[PDB]
């Protein structure tokens, strides 16, 4: 059919606009890498390339050099191992800790145990679900008035699957999504995921996103 | 005389590494492979006091042929460069002897092994829930 | 009425929403790539820096054989970082935008630019003549006008890219105030060489028109 043309062009768009936010964050990126890094393996070059210049003429200097070259690597190397653990986001596992203490600190009894713990989950995926595990909490504390919060975190089939409920009332309107509720709804269908709420005794928050 | 195994992937950094350990009195490089299976095959065969591991590896990782070494009499210490979620558990699990960091001074890897050889469990603080 | 404000505002924030995780998507991308990259060559730099300082006295042949190669391994991955924005596509002028911000705030002038409305796909040869002109444009600012504002514009019109200069001093320049070896008229014959133009107005303040072909 003359829609799968259709779809070829809507796709090819969503990848030329996607292309123009990559190609900026790529130039952003690449400017701070070079700003904390770019003088200092400029500089373990030079001192390596002098340290081989003294080996024979001088080679307690040699020495000393390389003492250096080999101090600011150790240094540079501990620089990236923070900057790529800071690239990847909130862990689930981390997110898991925050909510209980956010629970625990607004007097809201927290349920939760552990069952079918997704086995691998793309950084991607698990940052939006962190996200999104953050915000069905924080609208538990602000709005519920519940006294118990129970989360479920599964990998069912092909989908790892959260759900939020709570023992509160609902405070929004017949339709609550405009804020928190479409933010997660857009994220999550983003990354072909969904987003389903029931509102009957109390909140219930039913995420899902594939894995 | 510590007979040692190294699995590194990476060519430049292996054969770094058995350069390093083999300017020790007391040690020697036995074999170097570049595949968890490679460290299998030796160990298993060959009977080394020790394999050098790298984790991420082609085929079989290194934390996969610590896992088919458990029950071998060979101590097994991992080299990492970076700390990735669970590899520490799964190490300890596997019963990894040393969990060190593959940049750390040729000094510290030495005595790891010679601690290792005492009976001694050597892990990197870095590569533990730190901080 | 302007109820229809609210929607295009309801609109761009999802969309920004959107936009932040295909940021997000990407930074992660970025640090797997660096993982290896910078991770791998670092700890092979330490590692062979470490073996040279022990082979300094016993193999001074192999300690320097090593260093070469520690040398060579800090140069790619320095130019690796540099790779990793595979496109270099307007790129030099970026950064004398950033030099000239640096500049006006240093000298207590404001700074008025919009850093959205800027040209990439011009060449990287008029790019840097480009660049070289704004810095001077704003030097003479800082140096000669006693401003309070200057405003930078640049705009990519039909096959020319356009940079105004234009500041609210006063101009103190003689009736012909373009002199051999120096920068009006070194922007002027520049610009010229490469089939581009420099106009100045005088009136209100001084403001600076340079224009070059796109390429
Ligand atoms: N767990 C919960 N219990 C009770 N009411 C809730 C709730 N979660 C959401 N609501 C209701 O739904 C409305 C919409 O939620 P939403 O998260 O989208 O916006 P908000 O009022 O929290 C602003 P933001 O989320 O941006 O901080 C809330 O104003 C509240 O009335
Ligand atoms: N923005 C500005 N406001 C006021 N006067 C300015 C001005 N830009 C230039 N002028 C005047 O015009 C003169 C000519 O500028 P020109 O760039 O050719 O040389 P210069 O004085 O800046 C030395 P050089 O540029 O080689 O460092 C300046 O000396 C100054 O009197
Ligand atoms: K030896
Ligand atoms: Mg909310
Ligand atoms: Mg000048």
């Amino acid at each position: 059919k003359e829609r799968e043309r259709l779809e070829e062009k809507l796709e090819d768009a969503n990848e030329r606009i996607a292309e123009l936010v990559k190609l900026e964050e790529r130039q952003r990126i690449a400017r701070d890498l070079e700003d904390t890094l770019g003088q200092k393996l400029s500089l373990i070059g030079l001192k390596s390339d002098l340290a081989r210049k003294l080996i024979y003429k001088d080679p307690e200097q040699a020495a000393r050099e390389l003492k250096s070259v080999q101090q600011t690597a150790r240094t540079s190397l501990n620089e990236v191992r923070k900057i790529v653990s800071s690239m990847k986001g909130i862990r689930l596992k981390d997110e898991l800790i925050n909510i209980k203490q956010i629970l625990e600190a607004a007097d809201i009894m927290f349920i939760y145990e552990e069952e079918k713990w997704p086995e691998n989950i793309s950084l991607l995926n698990e940052n939006i679900l962190s996200m999104c595990l953050k915000e069905a909490v924080t609208n538990v504390v602000k709005h519920s008035q519940a006294k118990t919060c129970r989360v479920d975190i599964q990998q069912l089939w092909k989908e790892v699957v959260i759900t939020v409920s709570d023992d509160g009332t609902f405070k929004g309107e017949e339709n609550s999504f405009s804020h928190g509720l479409l933010g997660m709804r857009e994220r999550l269908e983003f990354a072909n995921g969904s987003l389903h709420i029931d509102t009957e005794n109390g909140t219930k928050l039913t995420m899902a996103i594939p894995n | 005389m510590i007979s040692i195994f190294i699995a590194e992937d990476q060519q430049m950094l292996l054969g770094a590494l058995g350069s390093l350990l083999n300017l020790e009195d007391d040690m020697e490089v036995v074999g170097k492979g570049t595949t968890g299976q490679d460290a299998v095959d030796f160990v298993k065969k060959r009977q080394p006091d020790v394999c050098i591991m790298d984790i991420e590896m082609p085929g079989k990782t290194g934390l996969e042929a610590a896992e088919e070494l458990k029950d071998t009499g060979c101590k097994i210490i991992i080299l990492t460069t970076f700390a990735r979620p669970g590899y520490f558990q799964r190490a300890i699990k596997a019963g990894v002897k040393g969990y060190l960091l593959k940049d750390s001074p040729s000094e510290e890897l030495a005595n790891a092994i010679r601690s290792v050889m005492n009976g001694k469990r050597i892990y990197a603080p870095e590569l533990m829930e730190d901080l």
